[PDB]
């Protein structure tokens, strides 16, 4: 077992998985904040098989899975994935293709019905609609798992219209719209608190 | 649940010193804020030291501040009541308590309905 870093240590039954836009509408350094933010808001959690398991995807035309949920190693091996998460800056980062990913491959199977399955979709762009033509099956196939999605919205090119359509296949749905990658660190107190409220105790 | 069990009770003299520990267990013990109550025979249950999850923040009422020294280990799962220049009136029984309100929220808890988890108790008497 390791200790919490910090006072706030959120110790509920949470399945949570982070998933990074890998696009170049985040250069190279604001990708770091973002990796931070990760980083940041998993230090902040009981990470263990049984309290609150995480899942680290960063998505471009394709998915690369750096922590999957079942992934038993200690919080602060997997704090160190997360933050050597490689730069991709493609081109395209499919929001639908990340979360066919979570629906059919993720939570392929439920292993803890007793926990609460969150995905927090950091969005930075916006995918062609070519690749859009099933975002709204994936999202509906999401909530038909008691997954609940919450998009992270940040920059200016991050798909607002997806950002909505989230939230309205499901009232959990909550969106967090921000400036930049600057603004992770001021929100992720709140964004964490929010989270956590969403888990059981028990 | 969580478990607490209290150790490190005794008779001193006035001027002693005790240390009393708390060993937590238990599978939904999280690192709680923890505190120490005394009750003098007879009387309520007071808050005389509290700490924060990390145990970068303390708490102790003004008429042990000074004296008293609340300190943990997370590692071992331990907290501590290091109690120096013991009076007549710190004759009580020690408890060892664990927050569970909202215990996400690892700072400080000054309110005794925010511990929800007892230990069983220490003897301190102090006596000339």
């Amino acid at each position: 077992s390791e200790p919490p870093l910090h006072d706030f240590y959120c110790s509920r039954l949470l399945d949570l998985v982070f998933l990074l836009d890998g696009s170049s509408r985040l250069s190279e350094a604001e990708f770091e904040v973002l990796k931070a933010f990760v980083v940041d808001m998993m230090e902040r959690l009981r990470i263990s098989q049984k309290w609150v398991r995480v899942a680290v995807v960063e998505y471009h035309d394709g998915s690369h899975a750096y922590i999957g949920l079942k992934d038993r190693k200690r919080p602060s091996e997997l704090r160190r994935i997360a933050s050597q998460v490689k730069y991709a800056g493609s081109q395209v980062a499919s929001t639908s293709e990340v979360l066919k990913y979570t629906l059919f491959q993720i939570f392929s199977k439920i292993d803890r019905p007793e926990a609460s399955r969150i995905t927090l979709l950091l969005m930075a762009s916006q995918e062609p609609q070519r690749m859009s033509r099933n975002f709204v099956r994936y999202v509906q196939g999401l909530k038909k798992k008691k997954v609940i999605v919450i998009p992270v919205g940040i920059g200016p090119h991050a798909n607002l219209k997806q950002i909505r359509l989230i939230e309205k296949q499901a009232p959990e749905n909550k969106a967090f719209v921000l400036s930049s990658v600057d603004e992770l660190e001021q929100q992720r107190d709140e964004i964490v608190s929010y989270l956590c409220d969403l888990a059981p105790e028990a | 649940e969580v478990q607490l069990v209290e150790s490190g009770g005794g008779l001193v003299q006035p001027g002693g010193s005790l240390r009393l520990s708390c060993a937590a267990s238990g599978r939904t013990f999280s690192y709680n804020p923890m505190g120490w109550f005394r009750q003098a025979p007879g009387k309520g249950r007071e808050l005389v030291a509290a700490i924060s999850r990390t145990g970068g923040s303390t708490y102790y009422p003004d008429s042990v501040e000074g004296r008293f020294t609340i300190s943990r280990d997370n590692a071992k799962r331990m907290v501590y009541l290091q109690m120096n220049s013991l009076r007549a009136e710190d004759t009580a029984v020690y408890y060892c308590a664990a927050a569970g309100v909202r215990a996400e929220d690892g700072r400080v808890r000054t309110l005794p309905s925010e511990y929800t988890f007892w230990g069983q108790g220490t003897q301190v008497t102090v006596s000339s």
